[PDB]
């Protein structure tokens, strides 16, 4: 019934995506061991969606860590929910890539890539009717944006008709923690905008300035980083987790976001976001949440709405709710803001709701936008590629592995394409 | 006399539970699925104090399909009925048609010849369903084809829900409505169209909730499908059967497209301060506010209007009430048809869900009326489609099923053709 | 059978328009809560000529509560017969105007016409035969100055056919409760001098002076004021309400006291007015209730009616009384007092009576006077609305509504011309 | 019915933890943060069994911001709303609004968007704030600025304490003063004003109070406040709303500047012995020196007085005891407006706070109203003024903000237009 098999990739997607099925056991109520202990009986009518089925009432979940790193799955291994995956999937390599995406599509990736397709290919076989595969990955380092470019073709290749998520965080100029970042940035977009049918553009800036405005945390660490977007990832697979009273699967929601086969980079958003210390002098019923989405400071990307304007929005939520509150709220922020939006659309918000909230809240959303105010993070890169590859500089690493020079040329002609498009229609 | 029924999509089974619910409750059915002639119309007879409906569930998607078998409403359906698919149509008009529609048809079409077989007085057909997404649209579209080479003539009462100008669920439901109503056009008998902000004005303004639900939605949606087909089940002094809604008021084989309204909708305090009477309930109807379309009657002319009441209600106020509406010259109605009345009667009152929030009320009627009003409507539609099908917007999807760009200008040259015929007929 | 539909404006007009409803639903027998307890059949004989039937044998008034401010609302509904008023009818507004004459004709009044008159339009198709509308407000403030005046307008449009009364209570200059008293005054007589065929001019001044000399009232709030303005709304419309030997609907002393189409403007007054501490030494046949209704300290205006001539009169009855006493009395008070009565009419009295009076009283009337007296009240507010025109004081807040200064201009031409009839027939 | 309130510099708040405290205790609301419509227009209600204030203030210094943080009122109001700066204005209208302004509006204007848009009721604004020193003068000015363009309709009453003729806590409070009035002459609506000096001579010869601190002050301007907004949250016989006070007093667009004055103002002791009614506090809040201003009003006109009453108190002594006014010839009314008296009555009384100076009482007034007498107040402040303005004194600290000498001469000429418009328009 639209088995979603999830992979994983570089560090901080095994990061990213650990988080993700540990906060999605909760409202399942899947204790860390795989036995259940929760409370309603709609949890296990739809846990196959993501989970295997065992004896003794146990759960082992459909993920597949793909490392080139060993220590990556030493860390996921033992964490909380570290037991609960397979031991058979843990599959990775010995000697890492240092950042070099060359090493992780050509030679390190090459190795690995008949050790994991064989995998995913069991477990795609024990699904009765597969839907899409999700993937979390980094456009920066070399083996989330080297070793998860490349399964993106091969996956492409042995399924070209199921649907092909992509979480992929970008880099950012002012949080700079590689300097080969534009590079495999320019690199693996060449894969992305070609390949997959969707994809999330998560920014970190955005992640460490989201936290400090309404969260008001002192001391953030990355955990709390992967609280943000593992939550965004549930929230897009909630309707065929739980029912509601209009249901958007993965698939429904793609279909009025992505308007052209190209333009399919999102933007994400989550809310309610506040603080522990400020909870109880805020409501939580719809209209504080619309405003709270569609704000400029609300979204986990560094780019600015308001230096462009949206091509299509979706705001999944959860919860029991009116829904005359939430189709009037959809109205005013459209009207009351049509300059920021694109006037040869008529309606550009996607609705949808589900009764099964998460625990600790009543009413919450998660966002998905599509904008072409998104070029402007998309140039900064290439301006930093170009800026680096008209000296040739840092390309001796990649020739080594037998990459061609045209090669970053070509990937130039599609990061000055892309942007392109959005320009088109702003 | 009996018939047969089919819901398609998350709009379609979503008010079917909601409205056999309301069906089981007036012939004294429990929910667990028992307790002489009213309910054989919709409800058979199993063996020996058992009964089960004659419909079916169709939806691609198993989430609401499944809650249907989990949900209390268990023992009342059969379980072979509740059909479920695999792969979900995801607002697209051909994906619920030609590649996921075809593994799935072939059960549905076998399913309605032997219900059929079976019975004897099958007067026709009705769909609940919705054009605004895509499993209403697709798999709607391709049931009705195959079923009309089969029977038709037997007739075909569809019930959509219509976006409205301004709020809107999806993004891609102009393409979703263009696309169903080319098929829609020719073998569509009959179909009474609903918005989804008109439905919020309803409860708004009479019915005081300013926090509502789909849930509610569907509830005086129940009362107006309900109340149409209520002069079949009881008993009444002018009985209306289910092939009046076809000759009086389609005046042209195209022009199939009326409206609907329904009142008195008061709540349960208001209930006991205001009046319930023929008069004011037909000064009710005809209010355009009233109405379950954002369009204006008064920027076009009434075809025709088919009057049924419900509960004690005498023959006398009912003639002298309408007779003070063809004396309002607020209103107009079109030379083509001047006598463009059709009143009913059954004895059988308005029933109450427990706990529901609309009141009790002694009774009440349900006015179905064409006119041009919704010619804008279309031209709306129709103006907002050619702004994205300017651009090629949204197209990939649709040629990514197997569909082509062709098509797309038969359904925009279809809707050139539906418009100026609602001018030309309203001279 | 001549339905009179009831019409509210301003707070005034709310508050005297609840306390007409509360006073003769006491001698109709209606409980608070809608039912019937009373004793005599004749009272549902005319119920429906105020009310509207409804299931339970209960009975619902057929009035329109109008208010632009919510608050007014709230003290109604929550009043000792708040609830038997209908939901439905009670529409109001959300901003107030305070004081302003411009905002509640044509900004603020403008949105709620489209709202009032369609609930009057079901009001009018529920009854048989109407007859009238009687409507409540105040010459003061912005609400009932502006919003009755307009629909005013609006309802002579629909029907201009049927008898139009309105009871406005006019402004004084020794008891002053609003700065901008003279404006609205002048400009409301434009509306009520040409559209409506009856106005009743009552006094707030007098409202006073008459409860110091004949109640002996101590502590007199604004709702003993509303008791004697509410029992002569009562006494105008008895005939119809109860069998008379003599009736007189609200056309027949229309048609005896409006001589011209301008001069409609009444004075009104009421008997027998007495202290609970003086009851018992004073009798109540007709010849104390005669002199005591021409008795210059009697009626609620502050106009001198010694100063002036009486157009003419008229005093409605209530209750079994002897004919003879009754005619003879009118007959002395026009001989003896020749002068102030003029001699280009020969009788100036119309006579009528009730067989069912109040409960509590045995003989009582009500008067209603049309003197040339009522002048010196229009002409003193017009020397305050020339005196603050004539250096365009407090006209900056009507022109930014778009009011235009010359129509200030034009209510002035027709306050010097409304004063100049009476002085024409004196 | 809403309205939204806003606090600045160090007099803003210091009366602001000081009149919020005195609404919510009378609405029941204790200090920790809890206890049906009379208290919905100033707390919301914050999902269950919890509210908050529709306030916010913001001042640049964090001393007093962050007393309130550390303070006892601390789980009452938002932790969010309480805005706090990082650099001072140090009596500059300047610094206030060039340099350390821009840096921190941006914050400030967005914030009372969400908090309107939230509201459906808001009435409009009221600041609270003062031009005797440097972040009520810059600061003020451009937050009135910035929401006039955006919302220009709504009223905007402003509270400043101006300064004394002899008595002055600063020494540059004339710059600050004729600079930010230049701004406040064409955007503010009405601004009610007190003075210092004239509040201490109300507790000292009536109070008794030798020995008082500003919290003091800040409790009977607390009933000042309080009293006027008194008829938007309790009922009233006669209601008045926030924009009565627009129409009623201001007779010309410019001229926007009435007075107040508060009464009665006794002691605990003295409450008992001394009777009191109608008559007595009538009389008094006209006595000269019970104003909250040294100006003599025998010396100018009055243009319109707005009583408005509180407590138990039937309208017939209060139209009697004005009508003792009108014949008493030690005043003098305007020809241009001689019926300016607007009477009002609240039910709810004047409330007492635990262990204050202030006694309680069974009914009050707060008397506001327009006059002449100020106008040698801007002359006083103008001719001042000029005797530093001459010898450039306190000028190189405001050119060296980012200003020049150019628009000092722009506030100068616009108060000699403001003065010789008080001497024409007495006339
Ligand atoms: N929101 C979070 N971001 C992270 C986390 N860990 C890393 N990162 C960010 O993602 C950036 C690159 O992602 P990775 O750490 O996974 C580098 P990768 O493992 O793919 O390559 P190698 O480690 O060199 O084999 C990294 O520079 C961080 O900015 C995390 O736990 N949470
Ligand atoms: N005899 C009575 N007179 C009243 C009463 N209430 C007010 N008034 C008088 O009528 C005068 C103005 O009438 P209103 O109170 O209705 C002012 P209105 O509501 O029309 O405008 P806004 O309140 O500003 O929206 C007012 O100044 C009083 O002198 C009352 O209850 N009884
Ligand atoms: N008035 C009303 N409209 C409804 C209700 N349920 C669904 N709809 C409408 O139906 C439209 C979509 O219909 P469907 O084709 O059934 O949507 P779906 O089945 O979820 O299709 P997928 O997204 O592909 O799964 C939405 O835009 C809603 O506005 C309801 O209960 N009341
Ligand atoms: N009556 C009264 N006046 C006050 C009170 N608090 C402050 N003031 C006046 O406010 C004036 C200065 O106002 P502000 O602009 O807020 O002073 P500030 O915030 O300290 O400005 P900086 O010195 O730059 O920090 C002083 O001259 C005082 O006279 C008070 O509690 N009561």
């Amino acid at each position: 019934m639209r088995e979603i098999v999830h992979i994983q990739a570089g560090q901080c997607g095994n990061q990213i995506g650990a988080k993700f099925w540990e906060v999605i056991s909760d409202e399942h109520g899947i204790d860390p061991t795989g036995s259940y202990h929760g409370d309603s009986d709609l949890q296990l009518e739809r846990i196959n969606v993501y989970y295997n089925e065992a004896a003794g009432n146990k759960y082992v979940p459909r993920a597949i860590l793909v490392d080139l790193e060993p220590g990556t799955m030493d860390s996921v291994r033992s964490g909380p929910f570290g037991q609960i995956f397979r031991p058979d999937n843990f599959v990775f390599g010995q000697s890492g890539a240092g950042n070099n995406w060359a090493k992780g599509h050509y030679t390190e990736g090459a190795e690995l890539v008949d050790s994991v397709l064989d995998v995913v290919r069991k477990e795609s076989e024990s699904c009765d009717c597969l839907q899409g595969f999700q993937l979390t990955h980094s456009l920066g380092g070399g083996t989330g944006s080297g070793m998860g470019t490349l399964l993106i073709s091969k996956i492409r290749e042995e399924y070209p008709d199921r649907i092909m998520n992509t979480f992929s965080v970008m880099p950012s100029p002012k949080v700079s923690d590689t300097v080969v970042e534009p590079y495999n940035a320019t690199l693996s977009v060449h894969q992305l905008v070609e390949n997959t049918d969707e994809t999330y553009s998560i920014d970190n800036e955005a992640l460490y300035d989201i936290c400090f405005r309404t969260l008001k945390l002192t001391t953030p660490t990355y955990g709390d980083l992967n609280h943000l977007v593992s939550a965004t990832m549930s929230g897009v697979t909630t309707c065929l987790r739980f029912p509601g009273q209009l249901n958007a699967d993965l698939r429904k929601l793609a279909v009025n976001m992505v308007p052209f086969p190209r333009l399919h980079f999102f933007m994400p958003g989550f809310a309610p976001l506040t603080s522990r210390g400020s909870q109880q002098y805020r409501a939580l019923t719809v209209p504080e949440l619309t405003q709270q989405m569609f704000d400029s400071k609300n979204m986990m990307a560094a780019c600015d709405p308001r230096h462009g304007r949206y091509l299509t929005v979706a705001a999944i939520f959860r919860g029991r709710m009116s829904m005359k509150e939430v189709d009037e709220q959809m109205l005013n922020v459209q009207n009351k803001n049509s300059s920021y939006f694109v006037e040869w659309i008529p309606n550009n918000v996607k609705t949808a709701v589900c009764d099964i909230p998460p625990r600790g809240l009543k009413m919450s959303a998660t966002f998905i936008g599509n904008s072409t105010a998104i070029q402007e993070l998309f140039k900064r890169i290439s301006e930093q590629f170009t800026a680096m590859f008209r000296r040739k500089a840092f390309l001796h690493w990649y020739t080594g592995e037998g990459m061609d020079e045209m090669e970053f040329t070509e990937a130039e002609s599609n990061m000055n394409d892309l942007v392109s498009e959005y320009q088109q229609y702003q | 006399r009996e018939c047969i029924s089919v819901h398609v999509g998350q709009a379609g089974v979503q008010m079917g539970n909601a409205c056999w619910e309301l069906y089981c409750l007036e012939h004294g059915i429990q929910p667990d699925g028992q307790m002489d002639d009213s309910f054989t119309t919709f409800f058979c007879e199993t063996g020996a104090g058992k009964h089960v409906p004659r419909a079916v569930f169709v939806d691609l998607e198993p989430t609401v399909i499944d809650e249907i078998r989990n949900g209390p409403y268990r023992q009342l359906f059969h379980p072979e009925q509740l059909i479920t698919g695999k792969e979900d149509a995801a607002n697209n008009y051909a994906r619920g048609h030609y590649t996921i529609g075809k593994e799935i048809i072939d059960p549905v079409l076998d399913r309605i010849r032997k219900l059929s077989d079976q019975c004897t007085g099958l007067q026709g057909f009705l769909v609940f369903h919705s054009f605004g997404g895509g499993t209403g649209s697709g798999f709607t579209s391709l049931l009705m084809e195959r079923l009309s080479v089969d029977y038709g003539k037997k007739s075909k009462l569809e019930f959509s829900i219509y976006p409205a100008p301004q709020v809107s669920t999806a993004v891609v439901e102009p393409y979703n409505s263009i696309l169903t109503t080319h098929t829609t056009l020719e073998h569509s008998d009959c179909a009474f169209m609903v918005d989804n902000e008109a439905i919020y004005d309803i409860c708004r303004r009479n019915l005081d909730i300013e926090r509502p639900t789909y849930t509610n939605l569907n509830r005086l949606i129940s009362q107006i499908v309900s109340s149409i087909t209520a002069s079949l089940r009881f008993d009444g002094a002018l009985n209306v059967d289910l092939t009046e809604f076809q000759t009086n008021l389609v005046p042209y084989p195209r022009i199939h497209f009326p409206l609907a309204t329904y009142a008195p909708v008061i709540s349960a305090e208001k209930a006991y301060h205001e009046q319930l009477s023929v008069a004011e309930i037909t000064n009710a109807c005809f209010e355009p506010a009233n109405q379950m379309v954002k369009c204006d009657p008064r920027h076009g002319k009434y075809m025709a209007c088919c009057l049924l009441y419900r509960g004690d209600v005498v023959p006398k106020d009912v003639n002298a009430a309408i007779a003070a509406i063809k004396t309002k010259r607020s209103i107009q109605f079109v030379d083509w048809c001047p006598t463009g009345f059709k009143v009913g009667i059954n004895y059988q009152p308005p029933t109450v869900v427990p706990g529901g929030d609309l009141a009790k009320v002694q009774r009440a009627v349900c006015m179905l009326s064409n006119t041009t009003a919704i010619a804008e409507a279309w031209a709306r539609l129709d103006h907002k489609f050619d702004l994205m099908y300017a651009k090629r917007a949204f197209v990939h999807w649709y040629v990514g099923e197997g569909m082509e760009e062709g098509e797309f200008s038969e359904a925009r040259e279809d809707m050139a053709a539906l418009e100026k015929d609602y001018e030309e007929v309203g001279i």
